[PDB]
């Protein structure tokens, strides 16, 4: 009944994408070296930069601020 | 000739662990057993 | 065509003329009749090009050979 068990993993592996196939690639290259998988565990956003804003521009969450914080020595 | 119908060490079976590059389709193989 | 070369050889000698021939008449397989290529011997990966310029016309060919190669595993193909 081996092949019932052959025919599962066939499809699944048909089925699998490529996200999965680099993930796997990491995975086996991480227990040959020795580290654990776990923690292997995307980049969603749109990010620019705004030179000098107008003072009426809004403050959005997530935003950094470019500063030029004056000499603490001086 | 019957007539065509209209109506119808031991090695292990497996996939090669190793992929060695990222599309290399998973064919099922003799494989050794280690 | 140098494959397995017999120079004393009037047969695979005259697979020269006969090759010739059909390129005189513009045939894109006139290696066709060197004996060591139809009989397996040799093929080169130029053919390789001509499977990418026949999937201009021909979507289906790159699958085709790749099924037949084993290359892609289809379950129940």
């Amino acid at each position: 009944a081996a092949a019932e068990w052959i025919s599962q993993q066939r499809l699944s592996l048909y089925r699998r994408s490529e996200r999965q196939e680099l993930s796997e690639l990491v995975k086996n290259r991480m227990k040959h070296l020795g580290l654990p998988t776990t923690g292997y565990d995307h980049q969603n956003t749109l990010s620019y930069v705004l030179i000098n804003p107008p003072p009426d521009t809004r403050l959005e969450p997530s935003d950094i601020v470019y500063l030029i914080r004056s000499d603490p020595l001086a | 000739i019957a007539p065509v119908l209209e109506l119808a060490v031991e090695y292990v079976k497996g996939y090669p662990p190793n992929s060695p590059y990222i599309g290399s389709s998973p064919t099922l193989c003799h494989l050794l057993p280690v | 065509r140098f494959m397995q070369f017999r120079a004393k050889d009037s047969y695979s000698l005259a697979l020269s003329k006969l090759e010739k021939r059909e390129r005189e008449n513009g045939s894109n397989l006139a290696f066709m009749f060197r004996l060591p290529f139809a009989a397996g011997r040799v093929f080169s990966i130029s053919m390789l090009d001509t499977l990418l310029y026949q999937s201009f016309v021909k979507d289906y060919m790159i699958t085709i050979t790749r099924l037949l190669l084993g290359l892609d595993t289809t379950p129940g193909s």
